């Protein structure tokens, strides 16, 4: 049995073998009374300030609106340390890790991204760490790597399956069902068992806190909408936190529409997908008739969970939130048109939030609305990415 | 029926433990499998435990990955199992088959119409390796209304609270479970007396069981038997080009694990 | 005539053609009227905490010092917006520019980051923008040309000479030798003809004035010194000007000694170079026994300036400030161990200042001692350079 | 010496515009730079202007840029321009040499030094192309002491200031440029006026003249001469590899532009 209940509304839950029951409820347990620990707030706090660089910006776009009645702003955590949103949860959950007693952290990434952040965490913190990737994104995703070995933590490769998420994450979970005694495996989203939709979302819920204080001072209300990217759930969950009380703000989540919904090429099964039970939860995946989980597909590998965090699935059957998507080429004409307009190179999976964003304000150019978007990261990384797409064409 | 209760009667009156191999069902193809599964029954299984290949094996170990994706390879989907299913039971009508199953495909076309189908097939129990207890109602509940015993895993950190959830709720056999971990060839009195204190149903040792020995000992344990997957999953895979040989492996290492259940 | 000092002691001066003279004292005149103008001030300021996201971190390095007396902060201008110090001033520059009535820019550059930050101050303001470049950097400096070009600058490739630095400072001057009238020249460092070492320090010199609230907040009391690498000089004199007077404070510099002083082949002109007029200045330079004009060399693209800010010539001729060289080997050293204990990269610019630092806790391990270390840049731009050599071992 | 004030008195009673080569010193070896300048004299030049190979003319086109790496490709240093000066000198005794140099070459080694080194090779003035009159104080207080005329350039955005400055302090002649950026083939009434109201030294046009008219029209605007460097530059750059010709070339171009100051 559970503090904290595991559901939202139908989906969630706690699917995994028996044996990870007493490590998900012992990290229940420790995450309720840190959140009640005035000394945790205060530790977490001061690596956010001192140490990531929080607050971000909330920045107004001055150029890209020009001639429409859109206001638009860029919640800057693109300018966090590591260049993303995830360095606020790794540091979270690596002080939680120490708070139960752990000494190893678990991660698995694909890009990269969610690797180098548990590694900054790990070396900063004195944990050992270990990260599950797959065999060929070590040979394309060498620049992550690299990085991830200068920051002492141990890169492991995978052969089983396409090393595509889905492989990465059984493996990681495999791992920890047999050393869950000393290792704490660092989810990297807001999606999985109890408590980590719950968890992530507190670790990340600053985002949405500030972005509101934010707005309140500088435009004497709160936005119309605010505009988040989603993959797996977290930046997202982070931003709307704060807000979902405030009923006349809108949420917006942004899936990957990948080549386009009709060509079955995409990531967005909160919308497309269908309820299954897979990475220790019940939430909509992709997955075949048959029941077999399958991959999603955008040209950010960022966004390429191909489920999604269980409180998304409910704030979207109760209306409360609105889950749209925004194709590769829509992605890369934001990408574009923030460089630019605003001299920001936003990442590619910010970059579908910014899409969808620059599509209200173009659709209804004399509709006035102050918009909020999540830039959850720096596009540096995607570079090449956008280059090379660029010299094919 | 209850195949179960009635194997373990006959078991019983003959001081003799389970043997119960596991193999993924059409690995490596549909007719050798169909033989693998009747020459482990000529060698001796007592029952079977069998696997319906699934996509993402999250408690399972390389060699049973490959079990999965050599199913794949051939083509096998859980449609395909159901038919060899009704064909092992057409052809063996007394023996206890059980499935060891990941939730989502037991969900995915509604939970009280997959037990509807085991039931019309012949199986006699299901193992959802993902549901703990602590989800299980809506599983247990369609299996019960289907005649098909639910199995739990009694892990190696089980508490107190746990072991009389096990034993109320299951029936059939109870999974006990030899380590942490995954499955693997590579790699508990208490827990089996509470087990009978409780009235579980007759515990079936499993996780790493690969010798003759180890049969022996789990039935010493006060375990009903053992079963084995890995090991025999193995045989498989060394002689995938020589099947005369893999029969013929198969049927020695069954033999002698059965012949230690006595 | 000047309304300020040209000279500082011996060094600095205006040593440029009779042509260019005006638009020097007009650049001179704009800048100090900007100096005393409120409106000024308040949207330099804005642009810098709602753009670039001032203030920076002030982070207390938490396992690097352990075992010794010394505690190390690092002023987090990796944290920036563009990664570097050199963002502070771009934009400073850039408004003085519009207020001149400029609409074009001219900016030269060799690694490329002040090209990229040329280049995104003028995306955001409205500027045009045209960046001298080597032909062969463009060749190898891609991923930087690329993020240029995504920005709207236009990158002119150069062959005169080696495409060192020198030719791309040349080939910019003569081009605003011609079209100063419409452009405005974006010196790159606090170095050239007066005007420009006096503004760009005024333009980076919040960086010393952060760092001092910061550390008196944290610590109670002023650093015993603050140390940064010299390339040019404006990360430096922008860390430094405010503890000028405070003459507790020990201001140390530290240029690029390459292979090693004796080898040659250094950056360090200031400590081992010699009095020169070029550049458009009177100071310390790599030149022949001839009076030609030589290159820098460093293992940091970003520290080749073969000569140095005239207040840096004049801070170490009256004995305030301190300028030692650190090597390649000592600055590498440096880079992969923030990396792996704070889970920071730094750029290997920055890793020379870091390097002097952690020689001086190391020398001297029971001394106690305050250090602030200015982290001019971040260090994912240099992750190839430093996995090749890496590799190459 | 007064080479200047005794060639501009030969020049005024002959009513006759100077005529003024700039080539870079060692273009593109001693010898043939040696010869190149025989031949300019040989065929009217009125007076030399002589570039020092410097390793950053910074006010300065491409085609001398060229003629600077040609000089260095030669291995030309300031030395050997001293020597081949004295050669010149020693060769053409009244015609009025000046140098173009940058500031680092005249500082190098010491600024007085520099100037007594012209002095005993028998230049007769200096300009330094990066030192504005603001700067200049003790680069003309040394030309004066050795006698050697310190140039000034008097651009086309001079104020009132700059105009008195430069008649007072200049002496040999004054550099009026004919346009902003660098010198350069490819591409003034008043300041001519007020030059000579306030005594400056006769002035001589330069930066971009490259044909004959533009030599008869800056002797008729009131310019006392016209100094041409691309354009001569280029010839030399053209015929590199058939000297017999870029003599040949030369020689036609200067008499063309020496009778077009007539
Ligand atoms: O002999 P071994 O170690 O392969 O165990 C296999 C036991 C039967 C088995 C096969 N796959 C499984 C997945 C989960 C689970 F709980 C049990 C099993
Ligand atoms: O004919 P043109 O355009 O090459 O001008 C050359 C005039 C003589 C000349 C050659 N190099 C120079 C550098 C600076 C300067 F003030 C004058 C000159
Ligand atoms: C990882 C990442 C995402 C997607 O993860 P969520 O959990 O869905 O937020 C989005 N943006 C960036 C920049 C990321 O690194
Ligand atoms: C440009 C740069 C430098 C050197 O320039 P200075 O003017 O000498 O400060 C140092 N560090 C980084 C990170 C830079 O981009
Ligand atoms: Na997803
Ligand atoms: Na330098």
């Amino acid at each position: 049995t559970t503090l904290l209940n595991p559901y939202f509304g139908e989906f969630g839950g706690m699917y995994v073998p028996q044996i990870l029951m007493p490590a998900l409820n012992q990290l229940e347990e420790a995450f309720v009374s840190a959140q009640k620990d005035p000394e945790f707030q205060a530790q977490f706090a001061d690596l956010l300030k001192n140490y990531a660089g929080r607050p971000t910006a909330l920045t107004k776009c001055q150029n890209i609106t020009a001639g429409t009645r859109t206001t638009l702003y860029l919640k800057r955590e693109d300018l966090l340390h590591g260049g993303a949103h995830k360095t606020n949860q790794v540091l979270g959950q690596a002080l939680l890790a120490k708070r139960m007693g752990k000494s190893e952290i678990i991660a698995e990434t694909g890009a990269g991204q969610h690797g180098v952040a548990s590694a900054l965490a790990s070396a900063l913190l004195g944990l050992k760490c270990r990260i599950y990737m797959g065999a060929k994104d070590v040979e394309r995703q060498s620049p992550n790597v690299f990085r991830m070995r200068l920051m002492g933590a141990e890169v492991i490769p995978v052969h089983s399956g396409s090393a595509t998420l889905k492989d990465l994450w059984n493996e990681a979970l495999r791992d920890w069902s047999g050393s869950y005694e000393t290792a704490h495996y660092m989810l990297g989203t807001a999606a999985g068992p109890h408590p980590y939709p719950t968890i992530v979302r507190e670790f990340q819920r600053m985002i949405g806190e500030e972005t509101k204080a934010q707005i309140l001072d500088k435009e004497g209300r709160l936005p119309d909408a605010v505009i988040a990217c989603v993959g797996g759930g977290s930046n997202a969950i982070g931003m709307f936190a704060d807000f979902i009380n405030d009923t006349s703000v809108g949420l917006i989540g942004v899936e990957p529409g990948g080549h386009g919904i009709e060509t079955g090429e995409h990531g967005a099964p909160l919308k497309h997908g269908r309820v299954g039970i897979y990475f220790g939860m019940k939430a909509p995946m992709m997955q075949t008739a048959d029941g077999q989980i399958e991959e999603s597909y955008s040209i950010s590998a960022g966004l390429d969970f191909p489920s999604v965090g269980p409180q998304h699935a409910y704030l979207n059957s109760i209306g409360r939130a609105d889950y749209v998507s925004i194709t590769d080429d829509e992605a890369l004409e934001a990408f574009k048109t923030l460089c630019r307009h605003e001299g920001i190179i936003p990442a590619l999976e910010s970059s579908h939030a910014l899409a969808h964003a620059l599509k209200m304000m173009r659709e209804q150019p004399e509709k006035e609305q102050l918009l909020v978007v999540n830039l959850s990261g720096r596009g540096d990384k995607d570079i090449f990415t956008v280059h090379d797409i660029l010299k094919a064409r | 029926m209850e195949r179960y209760e009635n194997l373990f009667a006959q078991l019983n009156d003959r001081r003799e433990g389970a043997f119960v191999p596991f193999v993924t069902l059409g690995d490596p193809g549909i007719e050798q499998s169909l033989k693998i599964i009747d020459t482990l029954i000529d060698a001796g299984a007592d029952a079977l435990e069998l696997g319906v290949p699934f996509s993402d094996p999250l408690a399972d170990g390389p060699t049973i990955q490959n079990a999965n994706l050599r199913a794949f390879a051939a083509g096998v989907t859980p449609a395909q199992c159901f038919e060899m299913l009704a064909l092992i039971r057409e052809k063996h009508p007394t023996i206890p088959i059980g499935l060891l199953m990941y939730a989502n495909l037991v969900f995915n076309n509604g939970i009280d119409a997959f037990y509807a189908r085991c039931e019309q097939v012949g199986v006699d129990s299901v193992l959802v390796a993902d549901v703990p207890v602590e989800e299980s109602a809506p599983f247990r509940q369609a299996a019960l209304r289907h005649n098909i015993a639910p199995i739990f895993i009694c892990p190696p950190n089980a508490d107190d609270d746990l072991l009389r959830q096990v034993a109320s709720y299951g029936r059939g056999y109870t999974y006990l479970l030899s380590r942490s971990g995954v499955t693997g060839a590579e790699n508990l009195h208490h827990l089996i007396e509470k087990l009978k204190e409780y009235h579980a149903a007759p515990a079936l040792q499993g996780f790493g069981i690969s010798s003759p020995e180890q049969v022996s000992a789990a039935v010493r344990a006060g375990a009903a038997g053992a079963i084995s997957g890995s090991a025999i999953v193995k045989i498989i895979e060394k002689n995938l080009a020589s099947p005369k040989q893999m029969l013929a492996e198969l049927r020695s290492f069954v033999s002698a694990m059965k012949a230690a259940s006595r």
